[PDB]
């Protein structure tokens, strides 16, 4: 009898909210009242980059922290070069519907992906100087959400068919399979290890995916809408989380409980974006108000605001040795603060 | 001194004793020191942002920078008489600058049947033609002009062309033309907007679409130039009332361009906005 | 049947793990902020001679 | 060093050139977005034109570029994300009108689909497909049977086709947007094309209305 289940399922889920009570002894507040607070961040805009044709989707950094590559609706890859403002390379795509931009780590390929349900990988140092597709992994019974580089021959994709795969680039197949999500996947972050990865779906809650097993380790609720963005904490031992009820949130992995809210009277509109700083002092979060706040990640107070786009900001992405931010928007175009 | 109304003058008017030439030379030197400010203005405002750049932009910006420049040119050398050859220079300066504004004023009605006729866009652009005309134009009607006679560039009362031997006539016919063609594209417009506006908000009170049509003619009128055909009919001393009424629409024109094309719309003020 | 089933092991799979205190968690951020002040430059802000952009 | 800044900018500047020249091409397309369902006929509609996930399909009239976008499977999503379509042109919607049960099905869609945010500076292009079926039927089959609010003679195609076509006008709330557009096809018609063209003029000229009035 099913019921039997049900009555399993409610023993279990009423002995894990116990423990997480007992655990509660203490708020990072009450710890964190005595520090000094950050003070203003007062940031000034250094680069705008200009040419895109329309509303700009998605944005990563590289790490040799010079090169980035973003991704438009009017169907192109560009990738800049932020201290001289330079184009190396644009990308026509056969597909005009992309959500998704990648870089790898080692700088050799980039990957595409969205409604057309396939992610591409194309190779950016082959021979005779002209990038062309390598790979299209097709598999997917849904539009492409997010896809992260584990290494030039492993990616781990989301899509909206509530699932996410692990895929061998050389043969095109997917390693592992991660489900258990009932909404569609939206967001997706890689821990500095590259052995863990949390995931946000349309169903207000987030899962710790072991990448190596394939199961889902710890479940984390408390949102009350869906869930957008999704980022891991400089160590790895904690992550935040940004939903459409104008609110975010700190969750820690250890304690498996939630530690502070960043919300505040003001603010209606959802988050699009959300990102940490180098330290994991500032939090930066994107709005569609048109507007970026900048948040004390330990006492939970706005230090700054970025108001220099005039539509909504979609991506937004920090560099790995912490000096810029680069923000992107439905305005066509990417501005970069410091 | 002189008044505004000597451009369009096919005859030489007799002033009786009288208030006339003083309100009227009042009148236009306040109104074009108000139109230079203005103008100003908006040259900034139409060259400086760069959410504004479209097809129109470049017409009203040219159209604004002809109109500051013939009209600084008119209050610094129009009473230089005594300068053997500095008149006939400001003359040529002052013919070259108005016929130029005239050529865009066409190109706003141009503009205004490419927008309401022919509904899509071109394939290719359209900027290198209107740069083509609007600077060709002039060029070559002064260069024809003074080719035949270039002795009527100076007037023993004021820098300008000559009235006895039909040398006004080669500024004079140019804008009635112009006139003319504003005149059928103005026509055109409001029988497209009577037609549409049922449609559209079907059922209304007849009063508000009178007042959005009234409104929208005046924001019009201020660029196709129309208000120029007063000096036409102003021949003797009995049609003063003509006189009054050029010198007091035109040389306060750029006031209404800043007011109906600046201060009235919401992309310029929520660009403003913007640099607060 | 089988979808409840296995929600009923990954519950158990996930009900029992070793739980830490919220106090270490939140002393440990803290001293994982102070310990990696330094190297922040949008925290501290750095001179013009040193800044890329 | 200085070749390599100067092949740098040379390399920018033939990107810029590129991107420049496309820009022109895409200000002056027009996108419209396909819906509808499987007894609609959106196949036959899209094969007789005579000039995956996502369907795409290119023809042009009168020297200007169309393009149509298919959803066909993806249409199931119902997140905000999936709003995409908000720089499209018009939407066309297809119905059958010779089936009275799916005809409540096919109102509820296009309530659902037209009373939304995104679809605000957008306009409607309604097709009414069947119209020789629908003809045998008026008189066979009395659309009284289904729909008993309504008032007029049920042997009268004219009767029944206002009366569809008030059924489907009076889902809209927003009636100060772009207009809604009705006719009455029957997908194999060869001057299905001749009518879309004209109602995206319609739009686009009241797009340039607009900004005349001072409104
Ligand atoms: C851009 C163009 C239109 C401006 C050039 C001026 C044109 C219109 C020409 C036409 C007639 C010309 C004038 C005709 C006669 C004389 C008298 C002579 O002793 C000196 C030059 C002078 C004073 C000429 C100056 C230039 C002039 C005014
Ligand atoms: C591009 C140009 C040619 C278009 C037409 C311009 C017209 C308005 C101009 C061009 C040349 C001009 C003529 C040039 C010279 C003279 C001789 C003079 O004794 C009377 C005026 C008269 C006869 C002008 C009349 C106006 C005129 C015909």
């Amino acid at each position: 009898e099913l019921d039997q289940l049900r009555q399993e399922a409610e023993q279990l889920k009423n002995q894990i909210r116990d423990a997480r009570k007992a655990c509660a002894d203490a708020t990072l507040s009450q710890i964190t009242n005595n520090i000094d607070p950050v003070g203003r961040i007062q940031m000034r805009t250094r680069r705008t980059l200009r040419g895109h044709l329309a509303k700009i989707y998605a944005m990563h950094w590289g790490t040799d922290s010079r090169l980035l590559v973003s991704a438009s609706q009017d169907g192109k890859l560009i990738i800049w070069d932020s201290y001289t403002t330079n184009k190396v390379h644009a990308i026509p795509l056969r597909s005009s519907w992309v959500m998704t931009c990648a870089y790898a780590p080692s700088g050799n390929y980039v990957a595409c992906g969205g409604l057309d349900n396939i992610c591409s990988i194309y190779n950016l140092k082959t021979r005779e100087g002209n990038v062309r597709v390598s790979r299209e992994l097709a598999g997917h019974t849904g539009y492409l959400s997010c896809c992260r580089f584990l290494d030039d021959n492993q990616i781990v994709t989301s899509s909206g068919d509530t699932t996410c795969a692990l895929w061998d680039i050389e043969t095109g197949q997917q390693t592992t399979t991660f489900t258990g999500h009932t909404g569609d996947v939206m967001s997706l972050s890689l821990a500095p290890d590259t052995r863990l990865f949390v995931s946000g779906a349309c169903d207000a809650s987030a899962k710790l995916w072991d990448v190596r097993e394939g199961m889902c380790r710890q479940t984390f609720t408390g949102h009350e809408s869906d869930i957008n963005a999704i980022c891991f904490f400089p160590n790895g031992n904690a992550f935040a989380t940004g939903s459409d009820d104008a609110t975010c949130r700190l969750f820690d992995l250890r304690a498996d409980q939630e530690l502070m809210t960043y919300s505040h009277d003001n603010i209606i509109c959802g988050i699009t974006s959300v990102s940490f700083s180098k330290s994991g002092r500032l939090l930066l979060a994107g709005y569609d108000d048109f507007n970026c706040n900048v948040w004390d990640a330990l006492k939970a107070d706005r230090a700054g605001v970025l108001a220099g786009h005039d539509n909504r900001v979609s991506c937004l992405g920090v560099t790995d040795d912490g000096m810029a931010v680069a923000t992107g928007s439905w305005d066509s175009f990417l501005k970069i603060w410091n | 001194m002189t008044n505004f109304a000597i451009l369009m003058a096919h005859r030489e008017i007799a002033y009786k004793d009288g208030v006339h030439e003083l309100l009227l030379t009042v009148i236009t030197w306040v109104g074009i020191v108000i139109s230079l400010v203005c103008l100003a203005i908006c040259i900034f405002t139409f060259c400086f942002f760069r959410g504004l750049q479209s097809d129109r932009n470049t017409i009203h910006k040219n159209l604004c920078i002809n109109l500051f420049i013939a009209e600084f040119i008119f209050l610094i050398g129009i009473d230089k008489t005594k300068y053997a050859i500095a008149c006939p220079i400001f003359a040529g300066l002052l013919h070259f600058f108005f016929l130029a504004a005239f050529a865009w004023m066409c190109l706003e009605g141009v503009q205004l049947y490419l927008m309401l006729v022919e509904v899509f866009e071109s394939e290719y652009s359209r900027k290198k033609y209107y740069y083509v005309a609007g600077y060709l134009f002039p060029a070559t009607v002064v260069g024809v002009s003074a080719a035949i006679d270039y002795k009527s560039y100076g007037t023993e009362k004021a820098c300008w062309l000559h009235v006895d031997n039909y040398f006004i006539w080669s500024f004079i016919g140019p804008v009635t033309f112009i006139i003319l063609l504003n005149i059928i594209f103005l026509v055109i417009t409001l029988c497209k907007m009577v037609k549409h506006s049922n449609t559209l908000k079907p059922d209304s009170s007849r009063l508000e679409n009178i007042k959005s049509w009234v409104l929208g003619a005046f924001a019009l009128l201020c660029l196709l130039g129309l208000t120029w055909s007063f000096g036409l009919l102003f021949i003797n001393e009995e049609t003063i009332v003509m006189a009054y009424l050029f010198t007091i629409f035109n040389a306060f024109q750029g006031v209404f361009i800043f007011i109906f094309h600046c201060a009235l719309q919401k992309k310029v003020r929520k660009e403003y906005g913007k640099c607060f | 049947i089988a979808q409840a089933r296995k929600l009923v092991e990954q519950l158990k799979m996930e009900a029992n793990i070793d739980r830490i205190k919220v106090s270490k968690a939140a002393a440990d951020l803290m001293a994982y902020c102070e310990a990696h002040a330094k190297e922040d430059p949008l925290l501290t802000p750095v001179p013009a001679s040193e800044n890329p952009f | 060093v200085s070749a390599e800044d100067k092949a740098a900018a040379e390399r920018s500047k033939e990107i810029d050139k590129c991107l420049s020249r496309e820009k022109t091409y895409v200000k002056r397309l027009v996108k419209i977005l396909l819906l509808g369902a499987d007894n609609s006929g959106k196949s036959t509609f899209l094969k007789q034109m005579r000039i995956k996930g996502i369907h795409e399909y290119d023809f042009e009239i009168k020297n200007v570029p169309f393009k149509m976008v298919d959803v066909g499977g993806q249409r199931s999503e119902r997140k905000r994300w999936f709003e995409c379509f908000d720089s499209v042109t018009s939407i066309l919607f297809l119905v059958d009108s010779s089936d009275f049960n799916r005809l409540t099905e096919s109102l509820n869609d296009f309530e659902t689909i037209v009373n939304n945010r995104v679809f605000s500076n957008v306009s409607i292009i309604l097709f009414l497909n069947k119209t020789d079926l629908l003809e045998e039927k008026v008189q066979i089959v009395s659309i009284k049977d289904y729909f008993l609010e309504f008032e007029g003679d049920p042997h009268c195609l004219r009767d029944v086709q206002k009366f569809l076509v008030e059924c489907f006008r009076n889902k809209r709330r927003d009636q100060q947007q772009k207009p809604l557009y009705h006719h009455f096809t029957t997908a194999i018609n060869t001057e299905n094309a001749r009518l879309i063209f004209r109602d995206v003029k319609d739009t686009i000229l009241h797009d340039n209305l607009k900004q005349l009035m001072l409104q």
